[PDB]
């Protein structure tokens, strides 16, 4: 497969960073990593519906073919880092695991 | 895992899975695919859907819910390849992969 | 009535011949197949597949096709040469009721 | 005349970015002149510049937006009142004037992300 996302992005003054992660059949699952390397948030969504991410999570995504707009919230200075956007292609088979090189989110700068 | 079968005979592609959190094929989804991301058999939430089964595998496989394996019948001289078993756990939160094992298939002519 | 011949070590299609009229989903139906000896090949309970009551000889060599309701039996043996019947009940809340039962013969050419 | 500075930097919410630009010093009393540049698409222009002895405060007569201090091999710069559009590759050039010999060294520029006012 092949996941690619924005080269670089800069969160707003309130802590809202939103990039566009796109992959190359209907129930996809984007897992947001972070470079150690740990899990920020994740979800499973149909072809073109709103993502979920539990409910107490810090992400909010929408999607529509090839890509999905993610939006991490409540970010701060220390958060800044390479946020890798992984994309798995679940049911229906065949599987497919594509990983991006991550978009660098620069937030080191609170109010 | 490498397993040999003879031409026109059958082959047993194990999934190697070993249910830990004891689950039924209902709250799970199981399929197998080859070196080309094609599909052999699929066991959806308990049933067996062929909606996305490749022609070459259709009508020549069978699930053995017992050993989580999968017999592939009437072997050809093309089946000689690499197959992988996968199992997702369709939770409410969404399907998550929980297992994936590979196997090599040598068809002795 | 409807006999079907299959070769030794090949596969055989035991059809159910059912013909859904009151269009029902395999969920509000129970389907299974059996031989001359009241043995069980494959079962389709309220939608899923239950192997709880499946004989060892049939296990791991059969496969339901909800499309044609049939049931392929794999790696035929010299003992499968027999008569099989397809049944379909209708699990109502009142209780299961039979709604279909068709018979098919199997000749295994060696 | 290798000059190297922070990989990338981000100005605070008020527009205060501050990087460390360090060069290979001179073995004899000497006058250095640091000039801070900046590239847009490619239009390169002068942000500010100062001439300072070995280890004292930079006197930016320019009255510009620069306030830096120095002490061997490196000078701490601090560009002020930045905004969203400023954000760019601020190249930090270092010249080693009198006494001879000369020496022109240039950095690959520290990337100052500011695109984010209050």
């Amino acid at each position: 497969m092949h996941v690619a996302q924005p080269a670089v992005v800069l969160a707003s003054s309130r802590g809202i960073a939103s990039f566009v992660c796109e992959y190359a059949a209907t129930e996809v699952r984007v897992t947001v990593l972070r470079q150690q390397v740990t899990e920020v948030c994740a979800a499973t969504y149909m072809m073109g519906n709103e993502l979920t991410f539990l409910d107490d999570s810090i992400c909010t995504g929408t999607s529509s073919g090839n890509q999905v707009n993610l939006t991490i919230q409540g970010l701060r200075a220390m958060d800044t880092g390479l946020y890798i956007c992984k994309v798995e292609l679940m049911y229906p088979p065949p599987y497919y695991l594509g990983i991006g090189n991550g978009t660098q989110i620069y937030v080191i700068d609170p109010e | 895992l490498k397993i040999q079968a003879y031409f026109n005979e059958t082959a047993d592609l194990p999934c190697q899975f070993a249910n830990s959190q004891n689950q039924s094929l209902s709250e799970l989804v199981v399929f197998w695919q080859d070196q080309e991301n094609l599909v052999l058999n699929e066991v959806y939430l308990g049933k067996e859907k062929f909606d996305s089964v490749h022609s070459k595998y259709m009508g020549r496989t069978s699930f053995d819910s017992d050993s989580w394996t999968l017999r592939l019948h009437n072997l050809q001289i093309k089946d000689k390849g690499l197959y992988q078993c996968i199992i997702h756990h369709k939770k409410p939160t969404g399907m998550i992969r929980i297992h994936q094992m590979n196997s090599e298939l040598s068809v002795l002519a």
